């Protein structure tokens, strides 16, 4: 539901599932061109330190 | 390879199964995988002393590190409560394990002896109206009720997975509300292919097609002497069975007449592993011709054909994409 | 599977003397030739077949079979039978409470294993001569007693027996726990504890061997299945 | 003929809250409800078979405020009557006029209700009934008379009741101050903690 | 789920060269509030240990009892050694009318309604055994039907 969950998983792990399509790969590339998501990161589960509970 | 919600910092004492010695720079290192069933499998062994005294053996294990859990516990002619030997009064040997290295919903499922009850008693914590065990392909039909269906299904099918895993074989949930409807369908809407087998007439077919004729789908192996109790004679019909075999040979010739044996081109889609000629024809009927064209299609695009399922179309698309991407390697 | 003629040849039909009989074996007895009881092969064979079938079935679900025979004539043979189908056995004296008191015997087994390891895998040597000797003796003792059952892990799911009267302790143990029993039961023996009785000559060697062999085969078949 | 002493002591002895005080203030604040009465309260060894039964009997008796002979009589009556004995006994106990009044909410406590009954405040079918042990029947309307209708205690009691759960087997009107005993209560309607069976056994010695 | 009642605990002695060695016997009984019952008789130098042992014993070698609702199916006699026991099914509400060791076994068994007298000896250990025997022997209507080659309505 959140793009943080998309950033938590690798692009190779998403490419190993056929739920994404060929045009969806191009859309994912267009989204990752801004380098805000799908940059190959690893989170704790959800929250960064700036994302703190208060 | 960590646990689910169980999160903490420095000072937290917790056990862990280790067996991954990976050598690194400046000396070798070692990692731990405390989230598998083995760790929780011997968890009860450390508690329940009967398990260590060969009194309660564990048939199998199927827990969810961060979710629910289900294990096997069956005594060997000791006439002792299987779950009662690990609980008895105020079962303190169940909650402890439940919230040990990961708060899991452990649900000890005792086993019986008969294969029908082997899964009927594995529905706990739930009831069971009946059972539909299919001793052939990987398929099952849990026959309970909507009230317990939710508790028998869970969330993402954890219960089903756990049950099936614990049983060792397959296990699929289903409804029994249409028990008086599916029965007529299996012997009403599935009675569909009798005219092709035993030669009949249009009138016998036409009042026996949209509603099912008769015959016997490979029913000659079953005792046909009970059909002699019905009126009429059926002496020559066995020879007609041989004619069916001849028709089967023609059907085998048809099994090769499919689009003149897949035309002659492509060959990439036809030689793909995990797909037959009929499946390749059904996939190629949507405009695709090559394996790359099948990889370009999606699960939703291949879902238009009822012959392929979403998991099968996903596996075929993943196999075609892997053949396209790793085509440089032999 | 096993024919009647073969059985006859072996000497299954022979039993014990008439004064040593059990009257609970009166159904399985045919007659008395030369003041020695003759077992009815017509009643024996089907029962035997049934037993074999049961064994096979057990094997098929990955059942653990235990082969018991402490006569000392057919100790060699039973072990062989066990090993052919890679199953467990007790060819020397049955330890009182092997199964009922498993948890204690599990410790013994462990000890034995440790000893074996020390002997073989360690390759340390350099041990005081008396002490070493003692250790060796201990190992020998363990091997003799619990050699067949060292890899059994838990309790067996069935128990094959060569003589019911001789191995009554074992049989009794199997009844207390509820393990299925497959006993060869001569005319002197008691069949009441036994689940799948096999009326036949426990004493004669060839007969015993025959009994073993078929069972082994069936177990193998089950495994294959 | 009545227990006139400390009420909370009894409760303490029993273990449970017997509802011997109105319920404005919680029982844990008023007394050490867990600790038993007297010098040797903190010590609590497991009781005997007889003893537990006796305790149970006491509890029930205490709750309703019925002395022993009367209780025995009630038990006997229950036994005589058809159906389940303990259940019957319970029903009989309920049926008491004072108890009924309490349920309705014209008395804060059962004691209060009893007092009211005594003092010719309550009428059953428009006839002043003075006996606390009076067994109220099905369809017997029971009301406060016009003299006692002005009392501040009654309204307080009603208020208290309103906070407390309403019994299904009655129907009460706060403005009219008259309740109809519609039917004798089922066992399910009453409290589950009361082991009537123990009581029955005790008298079946 | 299982309920367990220690019926009795008794101190027993063994005379030796020095003097008397004392020990404790614990008689317990356990049940699931349905058909399943099992008594256990444990022994140890200290009481709690003995009790534990008894409990352990009880938990294995249980026995099933056919119960028509809260009560027994018919009047049943059970004997063992001195203790001979009669127990009779009774109407809902009556409770367990039975004395001592016998009562305890009944309670765990999940009989709620019985009329039961212990004739002869009332030695707890024997009487509990007797009770168990009685329970065990007691056959149900269905069982009887099965035995006799009839339906349940034929037997009534």
């Amino acid at each position: 539901h959140y793009i943080g969950d998309l950033v938590q998983r690798t692009e190779v792990e998403l490419l190993k599932t056929p739920n994404l399509g060929k045009k969806s790969l191009t859309e994912i590339k267009d989204v990752l061109a801004s380098r805000g998501l799908s940059l190959g990161m690893r989170l704790e589960n959800w929250p960064p330190a700036s994302i703190a509970d208060e | 390879d960590m646990l689910p919600r169980e999160n903490f910092r420095p000072g937290d004492r917790v056990r862990g199964v280790l067996y991954s010695v990976r050598p690194e720079a400046r000396g070798a290192q070692l990692f731990v995988t405390r989230s598998k069933p083995e760790m929780l499998i011997e968890l009860f062994r450390i508690e329940v002393p009967e398990i260590g005294e060969e009194v309660i053996e564990i048939k199998a294990a199927a827990r969810d590190p961060g979710s629910r859990a289900k294990i096997a516990v069956k005594t060997n002619d000791k006439r002792i409560d299987p779950v009662g030997a690990c609980v008895g009064m105020r079962g303190a040997r169940v909650q402890a394990v439940s919230t040990e290295l990961g708060g899991e919903r452990i649900d000890i499922v005792l086993w019986d002896d008969n294969p029908a009850q082997f899964v009927i008693n594995a529905m706990a914590p739930a009831d069971v109206a009946s059972i539909v065990v299919d001793e052939d392909k990987h398929t099952m039909d849990i026959a309970v009720e909507a009230g317990n269906l939710a508790q028998a299904i869970g969330r993402n099918g954890q219960n089903v997975r756990l049950a099936s895993q614990l049983s060792g074989w397959e296990l699929n949930v289903m409804t029994v509300d249409d028990l008086q409807a599916k029965h007529q369908a299996e012997a009403h809407a599935a009675i569909d292919t009798f005219t092709k087998y035993l030669d009949i007439d249009e009138d016998f077919a036409t009042v026996l097609v949209e509603e099912g004729f008769s015959t016997l789908e490979e029913l000659a192996y079953v005792p046909m002497k009970e059909l002699l109790e019905i009126e009429g004679l059926d002496e020559p019909t066995v020879e007609a069975l041989r004619e069916r075999a001849k028709n089967a040979l023609a059907t085998i010739a048809q099994a090769q007449e499919e689009s003149l044996g897949d035309n002659k081109p492509a060959d990439d889609l036809l030689n793909l592993e995990g797909v037959d000629r009929d499946l390749a024809f059904k996939l190629a009927a949507r405009g695709v011709c090559t394996l790359e064209d099948l990889a370009e299609q999606g699960i939703d695009d291949l879902a238009d054909i009822e012959g392929l399922t979403d998991e099968k179309a996903g596996a075929l698309i993943m196999a075609a994409r892997n053949i396209c991407w790793f085509g440089d390697e032999a | 599977t096993v024919s009647m003629r073969d059985m006859l040849k072996a000497g299954v039909h022979f039993g014990h003397q008439t004064r040593y009989w059990n009257p609970k074996m009166k159904p399985f007895i045919f007659g008395a030739r030369n003041k020695v009881h003759i077992i009815n092969l017509e009643k024996t064979v089907p029962m035997f077949n049934e037993a074999l079938a049961e064994l096979n079935k057990i094997a098929s679900r990955k059942g653990k079979i235990l082969f018991v025979g402490t006569k000392r004539a057919a100790s060699e043979a039973v072990k062989d039978a066990a090993l052919s189908c890679d199953q467990f056995f007790v060819n020397h004296r049955w330890l009182g409470g092997m199964l009922t008191n498993w948890k204690t015997v599990r410790q013994s087994i462990k000890r034995l294993k440790d000893l074996e390891t020390q002997s073989q895998d360690g390759t340390f040597d350099k041990l005081t001569k008396k002490e070493a000797l003692m250790r060796t003796r201990e190992l020998e003792k363990l091997e003799n007693s619990l050699g067949g059952i060292k890899d059994m892990g838990g309790l067996p799911d069935a128990l094959f027996v060569i003589d019911a009267d001789h191995e009554h302790i074992a049989i009794k143990e199997a009844n207390n726990l509820g393990i299925p029993v497959f006993a060869i039961v001569d005319t002197n023996s008691d069949p009441d504890g036994v689940d799948f009785v096999i009326p036949g000559n426990d004493d004669a060697i060839r007969a015993v061997t025959l009994y073993l062999g078929a069972v082994a085969a069936t177990v193998r078949e089950g495994r294959s299945q | 003929a009545r227990y006139l002493g400390p009420k909370l002591k009894l409760s303490r002895r029993e273990g449970t809250d017997l509802f011997l005080k109105s319920g404005v203030r919680a029982i844990d604040t008023k007394c050490k409800i867990e600790q038993a009465p007297g010098q040797h309260g903190a010590r609590k060894p497991r009781l005997s078979d007889y003893g537990v039964q006796l305790r149970e009997k006491q509890k029930v008796r205490r709750i309703y405020g019925v002395l022993e002979r009367q209780f025995r009589n009630y038990y006997k009556e229950a036994a005589r009557l058809k159906g389940n004995t303990g259940e019957n006994l319970l029903a009989l106990l309920e049926g008491r006029l004072d108890n009924v009044v309490y349920r309705m909410g014209f008395g804060a406590t059962r004691a209060e209700a009893r007092q009211l009954v005594s003092h010719k405040a309550i009428m059953v079918n428009g006839r002043v009934v003075n006996i606390a042990s009076y067994q109220v029947s099905p369809n017997d309307v029971v009301s406060i008379r016009e003299k006692a209708k002005k009392q501040s205690r009654v309204k307080a009691a009603l208020e208290l009741a309103e906070q407390r759960e309403k019994p299904t087997w009655l129907e009460v009107d706060a403005g009219k101050m008259e309740g109809t005993f519609k039917r004798k209560p089922e066992r399910s309607d009453l409290s589950a903690d009361i082991n009537e069976h123990l009581i029955v056994e005790l008298y079946s010695k | 789920e299982l309920q367990e009642k220690l019926i009795a605990v008794n101190r027993v002695s063994k005379t030796v060269k020095g003097g008397r060695i004392f020990s404790f016997t614990a008689l317990t009984v356990v049940g699931d509030g349905n058909g399943r019952v099992g008594f256990g008789y444990g022994k140890a130098r200290e009481v709690p240990a003995a009790i534990q042992k008894a409990m352990e014993k009880a938990r294995r070698n249980m026995i099933n009892v056919a119960l028509n609702n809260g009560t027994l199916q018919h009047p049943v006699k059970g004997v063992h050694t001195g203790s001979r026991v009669f127990m009779q099914p009774a109407s809902e509400g009556t409770g367990i009318i039975a004395g001592g060791a016998m009562r305890a076994v009944l309670e765990v068994a999940g009989v709620h309604n019985v009329l039961a007298k212990a004739y002869g000896s009332t030695n707890p250990i024997n009487v509990v055994r007797a009770t168990i025997d009685g329970l065990e022997n007691m056959n149900s209507p269905e069982m009887v039907a099965a035995k006799r080659g009839k339906s349940v309505e034929e037997i009534l």
